[PDB]
């Protein structure tokens, strides 16, 4: 009989009878009509007013001047206040509703056995001596916790043994048997029908929870990509669907059905906002009318992105749209939430932290939060604590050394590196060096990056950072610790002059193979003449063989760090070599576009800066991109050759 | 061991056990608990109470054995002479000792009975109901019947000590046994109607109880086919001897005895009950071992209702089999949750073996032929592991899709034949825009479709006419507003009388409640037709479209050409599966706003991915020379789909990006 | 051969495949695989030009040192799931002009 619009107001429809809601809203404003009401019923009006102002129904559609709804979530689980929920659980429960939220909190901390037992206790003590809402909710949450336990035990003890070596069996076998026996053929479809007939008339709005799929709102989401040239009726519904599930302590917030449309609403919304932009630019102007993208991430948006999105989903978000144009509101709140995540990570690893279900549930949001952190300007102390946690207390089974370095390079894009962060990274490198004394220890990375990139980043941000601790460790070196000498070779610029002098005597340069080994580890910076003569003999050996590294030598010569001229006598063979040593007399018919796919930004910049090859390369690229749809060739052409 | 224990069972037991499981799954099983389940663990029986009555009454202990009449005569004599006070004191002293529940009660409640009826004055079953978490309205006195709180009845026929340990609240003496129908009319009538309208299984009774004999005498006055013969779970430590079994089966008791099933001792009542209870429960999760006769019979029992339906999509076939097998869209089937006999695998193997078919029954060959014709038209081919060259042809055997206006106009002008022809004529009329006549045709179909017990035509006609009411309301609202100014004349579509009539008959419809009000067998067989009332039927293939969209776009940005199966075949075989389901069955909501956008989105994704694949950046060879064999051959159906479910803006955006 | 996907912005074929290795020096390696890392945002402060951080695993754990550029050949190469794919690997190894034409699991760190 009334369409309760999510924007805040209510509109009438099918109210064939009297307009009770309109009269109620009219008396909401008139004090005289309030006064004329009877005494016994006045308190009921006050209770209704409190309920209707809490649920967010402001006024009718004819006077809905103010409609901006500020979403507020007061649930402790949403903000990840683990220290509060643990204290609450330790506190004994005085009522059943307090017991109910204690059960829900126990479910969010991974202690599913205790949560199930406490739900069973609630069921026993609240069979029907109430309105029945708690009994119904605790039956559904019990079944959901049982399903979660079954799914975890079919996966943790099923295949994930290698994630912790040997089967940790987080749930006892006797407990598993007990829950299987107590939950044989539990009809969840008919549970609502078993309730008293009075309940089925009053709490009719609680029917969807006992369904195999209940959130069939995704069909509404198809309105977000319509190309007719709003979207705020979907975001507000998302908060409407989050303030129900997360505040009524319901165990339907960790399943894949919930996570699937949150990952679908938050992706479709940002994609459509990205399409509202870059389309108004077509006919309104780049900056005259292009004020902002339109979307505005807030605390309750970043929290959802952290909790439900995965790394690949976040990457898909970044590849499709430019999030950098979307400002992150409430920077302080995001900073505090990130600091809380860091404190939880630090406290988890330092303590026992054997409990694995909560670890798996929480590591995903921790990783997503520290991934998305790059868009938020973090305070100095907050950033220091974040980096310290991510470096010294994040498990290596989830984040490898390469991914760890990627995470910091991601965090340092939007913020500088004061003394604290470089000090933390220096301490991390010191810890790595102390770990490297064990000759049987080797780094394992799934990104190709290693500890060299940390020193490289430190040097890039601070050109004269001399880690005195590393210099002392180098001074105290011996001959037999070969792996330590290799690791310190990987971090040569961070050592002191006396440290470098002591180190260089351990391993000299030899022929070309070791020469290139030193070049890779950055042993030499200025090409000494002895290195230059060694180079020629390799090429002179190559001439004998001809009658590899040749491209590397040509590129070095093109970069003008090789100043030898007799090598000019040795041209007329490889295409790339002649290209990078003698662009004047190259016949360009032998050029292959594939070379351009292996060149970093600086090499292409130097190529574009040279006159004698700019036109040839750009026309080659245009010819290649005309007959193909390769995005790499176009990207190179537009970034550097225009 | 238990698997072959199920085999060493008499055919009577084999069929009784499956009937009980069917009733339990159907919400029709009503348990009948008696004395013997209570006294199993520690609860005191009537014999010791009669003994103490003899002691307090006759002075000396009872000598010999008291006869059956004395069981009620001695307490009655004590009450008549010494009075009610001592009787109540004795009952209070005896019946206060709380005893723990026993696993037999848990097994009884684990079969989800519709009701349980007991003659036990104890609350063992009551507590087991509370502790397990299953709600039951306790009915023991007459006043409870009027004040029933729910639809589930825990009926204490003889009363209980819930209002106090008094002799009036329980039927223990001879007076209240003889004057039972004069003291407890309502509860007796409720018992009789429950026994008549449901399935009754007696447990704990031993053919020597007054309640069993009273019920059997009550049965004799119930015509012949008006009653179902209740089951009987006898647990005496002695064989039935096969003559009293005949007598009681003739009188209306299909006896099941635990002595024949298991070789227990004479003091093994717990094991005697537990054997039958576990045997009943384990048969509730699976059927007996099957043969060539029963596998085809089971499939035909699960598929025959779908025969009336013209076409059924492949994704929801998992709901038909209750998630037993995952029916892949490509036409393959994989095992998902079938923890039992692999009936689908055997069906497909028998399909691929003519010699294995010659050992079928007489008419079961025709049933398998019908199932083969059904499955061949549905695009399912073989198992997931055994599949190769599954090329299939897309075809729509309808008229609305092809846009033949004159043809279906002539068909409408032709004479009707049956309900199906009238249904398709009504759908064609709605498609032509003459919604006013379509509503009347659907109303006539509803009126004439109930005399024949089919349900499908009636249900679909109701859904179609409700959607037609929605469509005409939307058209009216558009015409009286924006439509009034878009075109000059207001162009009143429908008469005011017709609109008033539809408004009067549509109020308080509650469309989502239509399936709940459907007969039980209809919703059991047609579990898949529930999705038509709401928009759930698009959720299954929308959640898996929004996920393939991100997957394809990720490869677009990454630029990773694939040399194998294209990800845009799951959506392609879901386009012409939902389209075929929605059009061949002549349902409405083919013009539904939500359905159109799904088609548009899928088509847009298909064309984006195909245009990306068209301009490959491969200068090398493929598998040997080239991997791809073709591209996006825009068929006639593709053009119709683009033409019917796209607007000018959508096609413009598609052009400006391909 | 259904798991081979060609990548465009880097000349590489991704394929979960293990190949025996023969190089110029007498040292020989059993079935192993490569991992390429396309990073155009890598720290290239020195004379570094390659956008790919290419490395080698022997058995999923044994990362061998680069040392000199070994003149490796595909030799016998197994997909480890269906059958030997020696021809299917060697035939697309040429006309690529990029080192390590066939690798597994390009990380694509952008």
């Amino acid at each position: 009989d009334y369409h309760f619009e999510v924007n805040g107001t209510v509109v009438r429809h099918k109210n064939k009878g009297f307009g009770y809601m309109e009269r109620f809203f009219e008396l909401k404003e008139s004090c005289d009509e309030r006064s004329k009401l009877s005494k016994k019923q006045y308190e009921r009006f006050n209770a209704l007013f409190n309920f209707f102002e809490k649920n967010g129904v402001i006024c009718m559609a004819k006077d809905a001047g103010t409609l901006n709804t500020s979403i507020e979530i007061n649930s402790l689980a949403y903000h990840g206040k683990y220290d509060v929920m643990k204290k609450f659980i330790e506190e004994q429960s005085v009522s059943i509703e307090d017991d109910y939220k204690k059960a829900f909190f126990l479910a969010c901390l991974g202690r599913w056995e205790e949560s199930y037992d406490l739900y069973s206790n609630i069921i026993l003590n609240s069979i029907d001596e109430s309105n029945g809402c708690v009994y119904y909710l605790s039956q559904i949450n019990r079944y959901r916790i049982y399903q979660s336990i079954t799914q975890a035990v079919t996966q943790f003890n099923g295949l994930g043994l290698l994630t912790f070596g040997r089967h940790y069996k987080p749930f006892t076998d006797e407990f598993l048997a007990r829950i299987e026996r107590e939950m044989t053929n539990f009809n969840i479809d008919d549970l609502f029908n078993g309730m008293p007939f009075e309940f089925q008339k009053k709490y009719k709005i609680l029917e969807f929870l006992s369904d195999n799929q209940f959130l069939y709102d995704d069909t509404v989401k198809l309105f977000e990509l319509t190309n007719k040239v709003s979207d705020i009726v979907v975001l507000l519904r998302l908060y409407d669907n989050l303030r129900f599930l997360y505040e009524n302590c319901l165990w339907s917030v960790s399943f894949h059905e919930f996570h699937q449309y949150i990952r679908n609403s938050m992706s479709l919304l940002i994609e459509k906002a990205e399409y509202e932009r870059t389309r108004d630019i077509d006919e309104l102007g780049f900056s005259f009318f292009g004020k902002k993208s339109g979307f505005f991430m807030e605390y309750y948006d970043f929290v959802n992105i952290s909790r439900h999105f995965k790394i690949d989903d976040i990457k898909n978000l970044e590849r499709s749209c430019s999030i950098d144009k979307i400002r992150f509101g409430e920077q302080e709140k995001i900073e505090e939430y990130l600091v809380g995540i860091a404190e939880e990570i630090t406290k988890q690893f330092s303590a026992n932290g054997m409990n694995v279900v909560f670890y798996t549930q929480f590591i995903s949001e921790a990783k997503a939060a520290l991934y998305f952190a790059k868009y938020v300007k973090l305070s100095e102390e907050g950033l220091g604590k974040i980096v310290k946690a991510l470096l010294f207390y994040f498990p290596e089974r989830d984040l490898d050394i390469g991914k760890r370095y990627v995470w910091l390079e991601r965090l340092t894009k939007c913020n500088e590196l004061p003394k604290s962060i470089i000090s933390i990274i220096d301490d991390f490198l010191v810890l790595q060096a102390e770990k490297h004394i064990d000759q049987n220890y080797s780094e394992v990375s799934s990104n190709g990056l290693y500890s060299r990139d940390y020193g490289a980043l430190i040097k890039h941000f601070e050109k004269n950072f001399i880690s005195k601790r590393l210099s002392e460790i180098t001074l105290c070196l011996t001959q037999d610790k070969q792996k330590q000498i290799d690791f310190l070779f990987k971090l040569l610029p961070l050592l002191s002059t006396n440290a470098k002098s002591h180190l260089l005597s351990f391993k000299s340069v030899e022929n070309i193979n070791d020469l290139m080994n030193g070049i890779r580890i950055g042993l030499i910076d200025e090409f000494t003449p002895e290195h230059e003569e060694l180079i020629i003999e390799y090429l002179e050996t190559r001439k004998v063989n001809y009658i590899d590294y040749m491209s590397t030598f040509g590129i070095w010569y093109f970069l003008e760090e090789i100043n030898n001229s007799k090598m000019e006598e040795f041209i007329g063979m490889d295409d790339q070599y002649d290209f990078f040593v003698d662009p004047e007399n190259f016949d360009y018919k032998k050029f292959i576009p594939s070379w351009l796919k292996n060149y970093n930004d600086k090499l292409l910049g130097k190529i574009a800066g040279n006159k004698h090859m700019k036109h040839h390369v750009i026309e080659v690229l245009k010819e290649r991109v005309k007959n193909s749809n390769d995005k790499r060739y176009l990207e190179i052409l537009m970034n550097y050759f225009i | 061991k238990l698997k072959e224990v199920f085999l060493m069972l008499d055919n009577n037991v084999v069929e009784c056990i499956k009937e009980i499981t069917e009733s339990s799954r159907n919400g029709k099983l009503v348990f009948f608990v008696g004395a013997g389940v209570s006294t199993l663990s520690d609860y005191p029986q009537w014999w010791r109470l009669v003994d103490k009555y003899h002691e307090e009454l006759y002075g000396s202990p009872k000598k010999g054995n008291y006869s059956s009449d004395e069981y009620l005569r001695i307490p009655q004599i004590f009450y008549n002479v010494k009075g009610e006070m001592a009787f109540d004191g004795i009952l209070k002293d005896f019946f206060q000792v709380d005893k723990p529940t026993n696993p037999i009660h848990d097994k009884i409640l684990a079969m989800n009975p519709a009701h349980v009826i007991t003659t036990n004055y104890d609350n063992l079953i009551d507590t087991a109901c509370w502790k397990r978490g299953k709600y039951f309205s306790v009915i023991s006195a007459e006043e409870d019947v009027a004040n029933a709180t729910s639809s589930r009845y825990l009926l204490k026929v003889h009363g209980d000590f819930r209002k106090g340990f008094k002799g009036e609240n329980v039927v223990l003496k001879e007076d209240d046994y003889l004057n039972y129908d004069q003291n407890y009319p309502l509860i007796s009538n409720l018992m009789k109607t429950i026994i008549a309208t449901h399935t009754i299984v007696f447990i704990g009774y031993g053919l020597g109880d007054y309640n069993i004999n009273m019920l059997l005498n009550w049965v004799r006055k119930l015509q012949k086919d008006s009653f179902h013969k209740p089951f009987f779970i006898r647990t005496d430590p002695s064989p039935i001897e096969n003559e009293t079994l005949i007598y009681y089966e003739n009188k209306g008791l299909r006896i099941i005895d635990a002595a024949s099933l298991i070789d227990s001792n004479e003091y093994d009542y717990l094991e005697r009950y537990s054997a039958v209870m576990d045997l009943l429960i384990e048969s509730q999760e699976n059927k007996f071992i099957t043969k060539d006769d029963e596998v085809i019979d089971y499939i035909y029992g699960k598929i025959s209702p779908l025969f009336a339906l013209q076409y059924i999509r492949k994704i929801d076939l998992k709901h038909v089999f209750e998630y037993d097998y995952h029916f892949e869209v490509n036409g393959t089937v994989v095992r998902h949750k079938n923890k039992g006999f692999g009936y689908m695998e055997r069906f497909f193997e028998l399909k691929e073996s003519c010699d294995e078919r010659s050992k079928l029954s007489k008419k079961q060959y025709e049933r398998f032929n019908a199932l083969f014709n059904f499955f061949e038209k549905n695009g399912v081919i073989c198992m997931a592991k055994d599949a190769g060259t599954l090329n299939t042809s897309i075809e729509i055997n309808s008229l609305a899709y092809h846009g033949k206006y004159d043809v279906m106009k002539k068909f409408i002008e032709e004479q009707s034949v049956s309900i199906e022809d009238d249904y398709k004529k009504a759908f064609f009329l709605a498609c032509l825009g003459r919604w006013e006549e379509s509503y009347d045709l659907y109303s006539n179909i509803i009126l004439n479709s109930i005399d024949e017990s089919n349900g499908c035509v009636y249900y679909l006609s109701q859904i179609n006419r409700y959607r037609i009411y929605q469509s005409i309301t939307q058209a009216v609202t558009q015409f009286n507003g924006l439509g009034l100014l878009t075109f000059g004349r207001h162009y009143k579509p429908f008469t005011d009388e017709f609109l008033a009539r539809i408004e009067r008959e549509m109020t308080n419809f509650n469309i989502d409640d239509l399936f709940n009000g459907m007969p039980f067998e209809f919703q059991k067989k047609y579990k898949i037709l529930e999705f038509l009332s709401d928009n759930q039927f698009l959720y299954d293939d929308t959640v898996k479209l929004f996920e393939l969209t991100n997957k394809v776009r990720s490869e677009m940005s990454e630029g990773s050409y694939s040399f194998g199966m294209s990800s845009d075949i799951v959506v392609l075989l879901r386009l012409y599966d939902n389209l075929r389901f929605l059009y061949e069955n002549c349902l409405w909501s083919v013009s539904f706003h939500e359905f159109h956008q799904y088609i548009r989105n899928s088509m847009s994704l298909l064309i984006e991915k195909a245009e990306y694949e068209r301009t490959r950046d491969i200068d090398e060879l493929g598998f040997s020379f080239f991997g791809k064999k073709s591209g996006f051959f825009m068929e006639y159906y593709d053009f119709v789909n683009i033409s019917r479910h796209f607007k000018i803006d959508d096609i413009k955006n598609l052009e400006r990006s391909c | 051969t259904h798991d081979l996907v060609y990548h465009s912005k880097i000349n590489t074929f991704v394929w979960d495949v293990e190949f025996d290795i023969v190089l110029s020096d007498s040292k020989e390696l059993n079935k192993c695989y490569f991992v390429k890392c396309f990073n155009p945002y890598r720290i290239n402060g020195k004379c570094d030009f390659a956008v790919s951080s290419i490395d080698i695993f022997s058995e999923g754990k044994r990362l061998l040192i680069e040392n000199e550029f070994n003149f490796k050949i595909t030799k016998a190469v197994h997909v480890a799931t269906s059958k030997d794919v020696t021809e299917i690997v060697l035939h697309l190894s040429e006309r690529i002009s990029s080192p390590f034409p066939i690798v597994k699991e390009v990380v694509y760190l952008d």
